[PDB]
């Protein structure tokens, strides 16, 4: 299997996923923007084989509508309307995601019991984004018409003001920056002649306002003002039928992430303190600070000042944010005892991790932004001691406290032997968890008349287990597509007839099998959305 | 050959087993709806 | 102390008091079984960073320790209980073969 384990970063698995569901004739083309950052159609056409002009224009209009790329529109001078084509990346995390969307709905919409749109409501899911884009009349133009869909129809309000059902822009169709571009001369359509000196002060002025812009065209999809029509006639509310409107994942991210940050309670605490903390999140993530943090994903972020800035005002929000910070007194109700509100977050505030710490007293909030860095540190060190032997994990703790570590003091400092230690030691510069720094005592750096020292570098050791992640995903698609190349003939007979006895037993072991594959997919995700809160 | 595994290897649990279901469907409907 | 072991067999001692819940400490090791002589507290303060490095003791408020719950565990953050079959089943998942 070497042909793959070498030469392929994350674009086999980008490839894979439009190979998985997905005709074959995209695969390739959604291969050559990764592979070449930026292209057109007019050089699209040269850089493939195999596919027409016209034949790309029907093909590109299939994964346009699944919001697999986004768009983007330049004229010259000179030249006519050039279509500049970028790529998306968290439109085929749907795509990627798609089975644990169908488990949030269930497990956050908890005020049903015993429903009868239980198959219903998980088909939505199955419509609103596997179709593309979905709009209200869509669905009611349905084999049914009317048959009772007010319950359904008033339904989907519930469903779409609890959030992530938010109304489609070109803000979705476009990425981030090539907007940017448009709102900052927007921000500088100053004649010079008007106050010409200072002129470092002239970008600062251009800059200010342009970021008072991109956080309000920020709230425009969460401008929940016009996403829905007072009705005067025989319905209470309803959005409007007139929006189109697709799931995204920024509850699902954040839904992911609190869904992650229980998982430390069932080991700092017992069962029953882990019980009362799932209350005390799941009324913040309705309005909670952005865990992909969109504004800092390309700008002034390169100048230290700026970069001070970035975190100066994102602590402020989330210290004096109105629509987390609970007043430690309401929640004793949503539990299914006052004293026992200030005796069970008590151990909150004696635990050693930075969750509700810091606070007007009285009141409690989350802390966000000194959290998951620990929780990145947390998984990621036990990682280490899961697959080799745990002497690896003394040896990982020993690190970031012992800053630049000898092998003079690690005997000071940890207990083992001579003999096991250079073995483990080894086995984790090969890991890079460790960054080797030579020092020399001669001239042009003599390696014999030399020592060495050790460093954690929290960087390139966190950076290196992502990847070793991402390739581990698609290696288990890549496994899944050659189980249906193979037996290939009774699948169509069996996908032909919506029997022959003995044929029956190789239908169930390839069944079973890949069963297996959706389940372990399911547990490496998880192992890998913790490292993305970046 | 290669040595050194994951320790995520077990039985698939009924709580993802109807889990798993949702993903064959998916495609299903996917490459028997429109493309 | 010496170079050679016996000093994680000395440690596994020291770790019981706590888990029911750093001159305290020096009272609780001293008894028949001990032998080591003279168990100065500047090895005490050593020997109690180890169990921080294995996870197994928590270090607060400059001198206090407390455990872990590390004992529960003794007995998805749980890698016991977790068998691989690995035979016969060629879909496996490795930490090697990629680099």
């Amino acid at each position: 299997s070497l042909e793959q384990r070498t030469l392929n970063p994350d674009l086999f698995l980008y490839k894979e996923l439009v190979k998985a569901h997905l005709g074959e004739r995209a695969a390739s083309v959604i291969g050559m923007l990764v592979a070449l950052g930026r292209l057109s159609v007019r050089e699209l056409v040269e850089k493939i084989d195999g596919m027409d002009v016209d034949s790309v224009k029907t093909t590109l209009v299939s994964l346009t509508q699944l919001r697999c790329v986004k768009y983007l529109q330049e004229t010259a001078i000179s030249g006519k309307k050039t279509t500049y084509y970028y790529y998306n990346e968290e439109g085929i995390h749907i795509l990627l995601y798609s089975g644990l969307i169908i488990d949030e709905i269930i497990t956050q919409m908890r005020v049903n019991d015993e429903e009868e749109h239980k198959q219903l409501v998980a088909e939505i899911v199955q419509n609103v984004i596997s179709l593309g884009s979905l709009t209200v009349e869509d669905y009611l133009s349905s084999v049914t018409s009317d048959s009772m869909k007010y319950t359904i129809s008033s339904l989907f309000v519930q469903l779409c003001e609890m959030g992530y059902l938010i109304q489609i822009s070109k803000l979705h169709y476009t990425p981030i920056e090539d907007l940017w571009q448009f709102l900052y001369e927007k921000h500088y359509k100053n004649i010079p002649r008007n106050s010409p000196l200072s002129d470092l002060k002239k970008r600062s002025q251009a800059k200010m306002n342009a970021k008072t812009d991109f956080a309000k065209i920020i709230n425009k999809p969460n401008e929940l003002s016009q996403i829905l029509t007072v009705d005067p006639k025989t319905s209470l509310r309803i959005v409007k039928p007139t929006v189109s409107l697709t799931i995204n994942l920024d509850r699902f991210m954040k839904g992911r992430r609190s869904k992650q940050l229980i998982n430390l309670a069932k080991t700092r605490v017992g069962s029953v303190t882990a019980q009362v903390y799932k209350i005390a999140l799941r009324l913040t993530e309705q309005k909670s600070p952005k865990i992909r943090d969109p504004l800092t994903q390309t700008g002034l972020l390169q100048d230290l000042e700026e970069a001070k800035s970035f975190q100066d005002e994102a602590e402020l929000v989330e210290e004096k944010t109105p629509g987390l910070t609970f007043n430690a007194i309401d929640l004793a109700r949503h539990l299914p005892s006052a004293s026992l509100i200030n005796s069970h977050l008590k151990i909150l505030a004696s635990s050693n991790f930075p969750f509700l710490n810091e606070t007007k007293p009285g009141v409690y909030y989350v802390p966000y932004s000194k959290l998951m860095p620990v929780l990145k540190s947390s998984v990621y060190e036990y990682v280490i001691a899961s697959t080799l032997g745990p002497s690896a994990m003394r040896l990982s703790r020993c690190i970031r406290d012992n800053k630049l570590v000898s092998e003079k003091i690690i005997n000071s400092t940890a207990l083992m032997k001579e003999k096991d230690i250079r073995s483990t030691l080894a086995s984790l510069i090969r890991y890079n968890s460790v960054e080797i720094q030579e020092v020399p005592r001669t001239a042009d750096r003599s390696a014999s008349r030399a020592v060495f020292l050790f460093r954690c570098k929290e960087t390139h050791s966190y950076n290196f287990m992502r990847q070793n992640l991402e390739w581990n995903m698609a290696n288990l698609l890549f496994k899944k597509e050659k189980l249906k190349q193979e037996n290939s003939t009774l699948l169509k007979k069996a996908n032909r007839d919506d029997l022959l006895p003995s044929e029956l037993n190789q239908l169930k072991m390839v069944n079973e099998r890949e069963l297996n594959v959706f389940a372990r997919l399911s547990r490496l995700l998880s192992l890998w959305e913790v490292f993305q809160m970046a | 050959f290669p040595s050194i595994p994951l320790p995520i290897n077990g039985p698939i649990t009924n709580k993802e087993r109807s889990l798993a279901v949702k993903y064959i469907n998916f495609g299903k409907t996917v490459k028997d709806g429109p493309f | 102390e010496l170079d050679i072991e016996f000093i994680n067999s000395l440690l596994t001692i020291v770790w019981r008091f706590i888990s029911e819940n750093t001159q305290e400490i020096l009272e609780f090791i001293t008894a028949a079984q001990v032998a080591n002589v003279e168990l100065t507290p500047s090895n005490i303060r050593s020997l109690c960073e180890v169990l921080v490095y294995d996870d197994k003791l928590e270090k607060v408020t400059h001198d206090c320790y407390r455990v872990t719950l590390e004992s529960i565990l003794q007995m998805i953050f749980n890698y016991f209980k977790m068998f691989p079959a690995s035979k016969h089943d060629k879909e496996v998942v490795y930490f090697d073969e990629w680099t």
